[PDB]
């Protein structure tokens, strides 16, 4: 959770209401994004990630 | 009302954090600032 309220946060206050900041979050978020795409690893319905 | 007059709080045009990547809170009264202070502190330590 301390993760899902932090992305909420940041995407409640990028979008709605415009703020310069609360994109770097979101450009790091990303980044794990695109880190977690270096590997295929595959995840059933329980673990979906 | 000062707020409304120069457009700083969140809605009207010259607020900071569309422009400045950091909080509301954390802009300087200078630029597009937040001056909720309380009174016991504008009161003892100062208005800045």
């Amino acid at each position: 959770m301390s993760d899902k309220n932090l992305l909420k946060r940041a995407l409640l206050g990028y979008s709605h209401k415009r703020q310069k900041s609360m994109l770097y979050i979101l450009g790091l978020f990303k980044f794990l994004m695109k880190l977690s795409d270096e590997t295929f690893q595959h995840e059933r319905l329980g673990q979906f990630s | 009302k000062v707020e409304r007059l120069y457009g700083t709080a969140p809605g009207m045009v010259n607020h900071p954090a569309a422009y400045l990547q950091v909080k509301h809170t954390d802009t300087p009264i200078p630029l597009g600032g937040n001056g909720a202070m309380s009174i016991m502190e504008l009161a003892t330590a100062g208005i800045g």
